[PDB]
DNA sequence: AGCACAATTTAACACTTT
DNA sequence: AAAGTGTTAAATTGTGCTATAC
């Protein structure tokens, strides 16, 4: 879980020095929420990792 | 014909037709999703037949 | 690189964000889980003020959708002067003149009906930016894109955390809480159980 | 087809909570390009990184 | 059966002490932001300019020596990607074009 | 699976425009 | 008389618990 929060944390910070459109850096970031709610209590919102 | 209760259903159900009982069961069992024509008499199909 | 809210604090039992922000759970998740941008600030006096210049302007693009309408109407009378005149300068059946009739009849309705359709969504993003305050949602995801390009000044909105952080720093507690004092002082009914 | 061109406009508001059915619904509402479409994108975008640079 | 395990490392047994340990001196670092961090290091240790501080970001030291740039570059920033392949003479007959599409589609 | 419980909806209502 | 419009109850979902040692 550690594991997954700092990679799609880096992807955010590449994706946001490169340029992207709207679409790629709001689906990374909720790619994130659901990473760090994964890892703090898992199971609760949606389908458990 | 017997039935006492399935021509109440029939007087209190609203919805007549094949196409508008269609949208209806698409709607309730996607849920939301645009109603089409194969969607219509092939989901119904696809699911117990 | 971007903020996430904890989730004991949004998932729980009551909610303790919904609560805090007066915002429901169904849609406190379409807010943070990036499904509806929602309304973070409003200038008030710029649109109070401006509001006059703002529906005038207004009233030039309605007006130009329905002067578009009416030269379209106009080319459909035209176009059925032309087919009535030109089908009916010799002898003919009567059924298909009754069918030539009716098919203008049909794209004159077309006409001022895809004009009807068009008048109502300018007039729903107007009525939309008319009644504009924080905390809302705009679910749309196009009608956002048309307030930002139009009217764009007046307000700021936004998606997620980030917009839930925006909308806990600009939160006076003070005035919430002699709100929530007052209502189960003065009201009652379900507003009051609600207030506690 | 008031129905059939209605619960069209009433799908495209509700939540599907699943994630990935989320991002497949938000990027089915552009559409595709031909042949030639391409070729005319490709030359604004190598005119605009020469005016960029230019500046 | 049991299946020990280590997590890799050692344990040893010297009892510990309080007195007598190499001498040691504080070098203190700045970061970007504006943050001091106090670094100790032996005396007989070359203390270095540039430090990886606790902040997480890198933080040079207090005083002015002013080590290294080291001369590193972007990388690849598009525009090298386009140069590299496209070159300028084909460019600006083709901007100039573009710039004509301007001029011709904004009247008619 | 269920047993309890509290939070969150259909619908059922009078009240006020149209 | 229709048409909303807000306030007030039954349906509706989710959360938490379920013995002890080898």
């Amino acid at each position: 879980l550690y594991r997954r929060v700092i990679n799609r944390n880096n992807r955010l910070k590449r994706l946001i020095d490169l340029g992207a459109p709207e679409i790629i850096v709001n689906n990374e970031k909720r790619m994130l929420q659901e990473s760090v709610d994964a890892l703090f209590d898992n199971g609760r919102r949606g389908r458990p990792v | 014909g017997f039935s006492e209760i399935m021509r109440s259903t029939l007087e209190k159900d609203n919805t007549v037709g094949t196409d508008e009982a269609l949208l209806d069961i698409y709607r309730k069992l996607r849920p939301g999703e645009p109603p089409t024509k194969e969607s219509a008499q092939t989901l119904l199909e696809n699911l117990f037949f | 690189a971007a903020p996430v809210t904890h989730i004991w604090y949004f998932k729980g039992v009551p909610s303790r964000l919904g609560y805090l922000l007066d915002l429901a759970p169904k849609d406190l998740e379409k807010i943070i889980y990036f499904a509806a941008y929602v309304i973070t600030s409003v200038d008030e006096e710029m649109r109070h003020n401006e509001l006059s210049t703002l529906e005038a302007e207004m009233a030039v693009e309605r007006k130009a959708v329905e002067d578009q309408r009416d030269g379209e109407l106009e080319a459909r009378a035209q176009k059925l002067e032309a087919d009535l005149a030109e089908l009916e300068a010799e002898g003919a059946k009567a059924d298909a003149r009754r069918k030539v009739r009716d098919g203008g009849e049909r794209e004159m309705r077309q006409i001022r009906d895809r004009a009807q359709r068009e008048l109502d969504r300018l007039e729903d993003i107007w009525s939309t930016f008319t009644k504009l305050a924080p905390k809302q949602l705009i679910v749309d995801e196009n009608l956002y894109r048309e307030l930002v390009d139009r009217y764009g000044e007046y307000f700021t909105g936004a998606m997620g955390a980030e917009s839930i952080q925006k909308l806990i720093e600009n939160f006076d507690i003070d005035a919430e809480a002699e709100s929530l004092r007052d209502v189960i002082r003065n009201g009652k009914g379900q507003k009051k159980l609600r207030a506690l | 087809s008031e129905a059939l061109r209605q619960a069209r406009k009433d799908a495209e508001l509700t939540a599907s909570a699943d994630s990935v059915r989320a991002y497949l619904k938000q990027i089915g509402k552009v559409a595709l390009l031909n042949a030639e479409e391409e070729v005319e994108l490709a030359k604004r975008i190598e005119a605009g990184l020469y005016a960029t640079q230019l500046m | 059966r049991v299946l020990r395990g280590s997590r890799l490392g050692a344990v040893s047994y010297e009892t510990d002490r309080n007195h007598d340990l190499a001498p040691r001196q504080i070098a203190r670092y700045r970061t970007d932001n504006g943050e001091e961090f106090e670094v100790p290091f032996a005396d007989d240790a070359e203390i270095p300019g540039t430090w990886l501080c606790r902040n997480g970001m890198e933080g040079t030291l207090i005083e002015g020596d002013l080590p290294e740039p080291k001369k590193v570059k972007p990388p690849r920033t598009h525009w090298d990607m386009l140069l590299e392949r496209r070159s300028i003479e084909e460019l600006e007959e083709l901007l100039k074009e573009r710039l004509e599409l301007i001029r011709s589609r904004r009247r008619g």
